[PDB]
C-alpha cells in the first residue's frame, strides 16, 4: 500500500456534506442523498458511473433546501421604493401592498402567480426589478419567447450525456433562496415542438407544491415563489394558463 | 485430426502478433507524445484567454466550475468532450 | 438600405456582420441549442462576438419585415430590446452577454407587417 | 540513425514500470 | 533537429 500510490478521496462524503448544515433537508430528499453517497462510496473515482454520481449529488446539496429571503414586510417603504422606481401604475401597486398585507397576517412567506397583460412599454417587464427590490426577494428572470424545447421547463433525464436540471432548477441553485420571484416574459408567445403542458405544472397551486424534474427526480415546494407572467394580449394565452 | 489444433496455434500466433504490435505501438507513442496536449497543459490554455478580457464575476464563477470538473473526468470521456467544447466556446 | 450599413461600420470603424433573417423560421439560429444535444452550437449572435472579437461589433438584420412563420420574431424581443440586451441568454452558453453596446441595424421594405412589439423597440 | 535505439530503450523502461505498477497492484489487491 | 524528425519517420 505504501508502494502504491493512495490518496484521500474519502473527504468528498463530508465536502458535500457540508452543504445542508445550515439547510432544512426533507426526509424524501435526505434518503436519496444518503443512498447516493453510499454508492458513490463504492464507484471507482475514474467510472463514468461516478462522475454522474457525483454531479447528481453536487446537484442535489447545492438546492437551498429551506432558505428563504429576509422578505420585507414593512408596508411604509416597500411603497416608497415602489413608487421610486414607476410613477403611475395603481392597480399594480396596490395588488403588491395588498400581497406584502395578507403576508403579515398569516406570519408566513406567501407564493403568488401575477400575470401583467397591456399595450407595449408600459413597465410590465421593469417592475419586476421593483417589486423584487421592495420583496427583498431574489431576483431572476427567463424569457419563454418562442420557446420549442420543453427540456428548458423540465430539464433532461440525467443517463444522457451532459443533462442538466433546466431553468427552474437552475434558478434556485443561483439565488439561493426558495422564495425568489420568476419573470416569465412573453408567456403569450410560447411556442410548439409542447411547453405549454409544461408550465401547467410550474403555475398551479395545486401541483407546484411538489414539482418533479427530470434530472433531479425528487419534489421540490415552490408554493412560495412568486410567478410573474408578462403577456401582450390575453386571448392567446393557453386556457390552463389563463385559468390558474 | 489436428486441424484444429493447428489453427489454435495458428491463433496463439496472432495473439504474439498482436502482443508485438503492443509493444510497437507503445514504442511510437513513446516519441509521438511529443508537441501534444494534456489535461493540465488545456487549463493554462484556457486560461490565458481570460487574461486580457475583463470577465464579469458570474462569468468568472462559472469558468472556475467547469475547470474544476475538468480536472476530475479522464481524457476520453463524452462528458469530458462536452465540457471542453463549452469552456472553448465561454473563454473565446 | 443594405449597402450604407457597410459604410456606417467602416465610418465608425466599428465590425460588421450581416445577418440574413429574412426568410428564416429556426429559433435555434438565434439562441441557440442546449449542450445536451450532440453538435449543439450557440445562436448567430455568439459567433458573431466570436468571429468580431469584440463586444460592440455593427449586426446588420436584414429584411426583418420577412421573418417565416410556424417563431423568430419572439426571440428577436430579447435581441432587440433597449434595456434587456444587457443579460441576452443564449441556450449554448447559458450565461448572460451584454449586447447593450452592439450597434443593430434593421432593414424592412414595408412599416405595416413588423409585429407592434418590434416595430415599438 | 541510431536515435532508435535509444527510443526503443526507453519506451521498453516505460512499458516495464507500467507493468510493475500492474503486478503491484495485483499483488496488493490479492 | 533532423534527428528527432528522422525517428519520426521511422515511427
Ligand atoms: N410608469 C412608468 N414610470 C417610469 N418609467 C416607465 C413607466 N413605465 C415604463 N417605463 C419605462 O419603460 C422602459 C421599458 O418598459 P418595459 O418594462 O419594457 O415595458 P413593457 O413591459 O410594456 O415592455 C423602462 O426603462 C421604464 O423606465
Ligand atoms: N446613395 C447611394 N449612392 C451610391 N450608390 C447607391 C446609393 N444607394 C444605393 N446605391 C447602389 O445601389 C446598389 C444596391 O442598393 P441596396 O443596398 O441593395 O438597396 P436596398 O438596401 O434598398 O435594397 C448598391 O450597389 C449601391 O451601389
Ligand atoms: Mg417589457
Ligand atoms: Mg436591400
Amino acid at each position: 500500500e505504501l508502494g502504491l500510490e493512495k490518496d484521500d478521496k474519502d473527504a468528498i462524503e463530508e465536502k458535500f456534506r457540508e452543504r445542508l448544515k445550515e439547510l432544512v433537508v426533507p426526509k424524501h430528499v435526505m434518503d436519496v442523498v444518503d443512498e447516493e453517497l453510499s454508492k458513490l462510496g463504492l464507484l471507482d473515482n475514474h467510472s463514468s458511473e461516478f462522475n454522474v454520481t457525483r454531479n447528481y449529488l453536487d446537484w442535489l446539496t447545492s438546492i437551498p433546501w429551506g432558505k428563504y429571503s429576509n422578505e420585507n414586510l414593512d408596508l411604509a417603504r416597500a411603497q416608497a421604493v415602489l413608487e421610486e422606481d414607476h410613477y403611475g401604475m395603481e392597480d399594480v401597486k396596490k395588488r403588491i401592498l395588498e400581497f406584502i398585507a395578507v403576508s403579515q397576517l398569516r406570519g408566513s412567506t406567501q407564493g403568488k402567480i401575477l400575470c401583467f397583460y397591456g399595450p407595449p412599454g408600459v413597465g410590465k417587464t421593469s417592475i419586476a426589478r421593483s417589486i423584487a427590490r421592495a420583496l427583498n426577494r431574489e431576483y431572476f428572470r427567463f424569457s419563454v419567447g418562442g420557446m420549442t424545447d420543453v427540456a428548458e421547463i423540465k430539464g433532461h433525464r440525467r443517463t444522457y450525456v451532459g443533462a442538466m436540471p433546466g431553468k427552474i432548477i437552475q434558478c434556485l441553485k443561483k439565488t439561493k433562496t426558495e422564495n425568489p420571484l420568476i419573470l416569465i416574459d412573453e408567456v403569450d408567445k410560447i411556442g410548439r415542438g409542447d411547453p405549454s403542458s409544461a408550465l401547467l405544472e410550474l403555475l398551479d397551486p395545486e401541483q407546484n407544491a411538489n414539482f418533479l424534474d427530470h434530472y433531479l427526480d425528487v419534489p421540490v415546494d415552490l408554493s412560495k415563489v412568486l410567478f410573474i407572467c408578462t403577456a401582450n394580449v390575453t386571448d392567446t394565452i393557453p386556457e390552463p394558463l389563463r385559468d390558474r | 485430426q489436428q486441424r484444429l489444433g493447428r489453427e489454435v496455434e495458428e491463433k496463439i500466433k496472432q495473439t504474439h502478433r498482436k502482443y508485438l504490435l503492443q509493444e510497437q505501438l507503445k514504442i511510437i507513442k513513446k516519441e509521438l507524445g511529443l508537441e501534444k496536449d494534456d489535461k493540465d497543459a488545456i487549463e493554462e490554455k484556457f486560461r490565458e484567454r481570460l487574461k486580457e478580457l475583463v470577465v464579469p464575476k458570474h462569468v468568472m464563477d462559472v469558468v472556475d466550475e467547469e475547470l474544476s470538473k475538468l480536472g476530475l473526468l479522464d481524457n476520453h470521456s463524452s462528458e469530458f468532450n462536452v465540457t471542453r467544447n463549452y469552456l472553448d466556446w465561454l473563454t473565446s
